[PDB]
């Protein structure tokens, strides 16, 4: 079972928010579908569902603007919120149930949506090098700075992922301009800097934006 | 079980 | 139907029990089941379902987790708690209209205090070509969360020129990690030579890193 969101990541206010579940290795005609949010702040939200026969229930404090569909033939559901609010931002879920559990078991990793009169703008990505100020014992910290974007997320790997160990993506801070900044880092053995290249792999879905930047000491 | 309006019956 | 999670926060060592309980204003029961559930959810990752049916065990989920309670009282308890058990977890009702989460539980480890490894990295001169100069001071793997990190600028205080953020608790050895970026513009960060940070933590005197401009 796997459950896969799409939809805008920046949506103006008092529009609508229009987005899709798609799911696979199971059929959207048994069960029932769920479409859940997380505001900033971690409050959970349960939005409603669509069921196998095309009935729906809706969270009564949303009833009045939301309306969840669905398309048996390409087993995908859809959930439309209208007159959407700053207060919509969120990460959006969705969900299964079954008879089985009577729980939400299956989930798909989240949607981004944030509400915002703002233009999208992508990320600037300077290196953080390695040097004998970010160094001790025998291990070297290094990491890219991830400067004025906008919306969010940013995400970020090392060498393609290959690069775990060691890793910290901190959260993004709000700058006074209205654009999100955002520092990851890694600590390496500095033995490691002159044989082993390290790099940042940032992906910006809301701007269309990946940057891939080599991270050398100084 | 299913679930009608919230209720499971 | 209201959801009371208490408490909003729990510390507890490595090895002892941790209980988390949830109230609903009416009964959560019906046809013979507790239509009660519990998630675990940590950053970037969707919420994990732990305990469906209020005791019964999801598959995977080790049995030091477990649930019990009928009616409006549950509780979830690990016993012996993990290093990968701190996040947040969550109670959730399906019994009758409005389905609703409750406020949530934040399980924090406790472990032996940890010093910060303070790194400090200047402005690359990809982005002083752009005129303006961000200075970035990594406390790396300390416990426990609570740091002070002030920046000086040949030695003067600043304020209003700074932000800083906390991972949540690792998963392995239960530390955080903290980054502070200090941001100049370009013609303010040439006039100025010792750039410091100095970090105030539990488990250290405060330890000033710095660098200075030009000399290595």
């Amino acid at each position: 079972v796997q459950l896969l969101e799409s939809g805008p990541s920046l949506v103006k206010p008092s529009q609508t928010l229009s987005l899709t579940c798609s799911v696979t290795g199971d059929s959207i005609t048994s069960g029932y579908w769920n479409w859940i949010r997380k505001f900033p702040g971690n409050k959970l939200e349960y939005m409603g569902y669509i069921s196998y026969s095309g009935s729906t229930y809706y969270n009564p404090s949303l009833k009045s603007r939301i309306s969840i569909t669905r398309d048996t033939s390409k087993n995908q559901y859809y959930l439309q919120l209208n007159s959407v609010t700053t207060e919509d931002t969120a990460t959006y879920y969705c969900a299964r149930i079954t008879t089985a559990y009577y729980a939400m078991d299956y989930w798909g990793q989240g949607t981004s949506v944030t509400v915002s009169s703002a233009s999208t703008k992508g990320p600037s990505v300077f290196p953080l090098a390695p040097s004998s100020k970010s160094t001790s014992g025998g291990t070297a910290a290094l990491g890219c700075l991830v400067k004025d974007y906008f919306p969010e997320p940013v995400t970020v790997s090392w060498n393609s992922g290959a690069l775990t160990s060691g890793v910290h993506t901190f959260p993004a801070v709000l700058q006074s301009s209205g654009l999100y900044s955002l520092s990851s880092v890694v600590t390496v053995p500095s033995s490691s800097l002159g044989t082993q290249t390290y790099i940042c792999n940032v992906n910006h879905k809301p701007s269309n934006t990946k940057v891939d930047k080599k991270v050398e000491p100084k | 079980l299913i679930n009608t309006n919230g209720s499971w019956h | 139907l209201v959801l009371t999670q208490s408490p909003a926060s729990l510390a507890v060592s490595l090895g002892q029990r941790a209980t988390i309980s949830c109230r609903a204003s009416e009964s959560v029961d019906s046809y013979g089941n507790s239509f009660m559930h519990w998630y675990q959810q940590k950053p970037g990752q969707p919420p994990k379902l732990l305990i469906y049916l209020a005791s019964n065990l999801e598959s995977g989920v080790p049995a030091r987790f477990s649930g019990s309670g009928s009616r409006t009282d549950f509780t979830l308890t690990i016993d012996p708690v993990e290093a990968d058990d701190a996040a947040t977890y969550y109670c959730q009702q399906n019994n009758e209209d409005p389905w609703t989460f409750g406020g949530g539980t934040k399980l924090e480890i406790k472990r032996a205090d940890a010093a910060p490894t303070v790194s400090i990295f200047p402005p690359s001169s990809e982005q002083l070509t752009s005129g303006t100069a961000s200075v970035v001071c990594l406390l790396n793997n300390f416990y426990p969360r609570e740091a002070k990190v002030q920046w000086k600028v040949d030695n003067a205080l600043q304020s209003g020129n700074s932000q800083e953020s906390v991972t949540e608790q690792d998963s392995k050895d239960s530390t955080y990690s903290l980054s502070s970026t200090l941001t100049l513009s370009k013609a303010d960060y040439e006039k100025h030579k010792v750039y410091a940070c100095e970090v105030t933590h539990q488990g250290l005197s405060p330890v000033t890193k710095s660098f200075n401009r030009g000399e290595c």
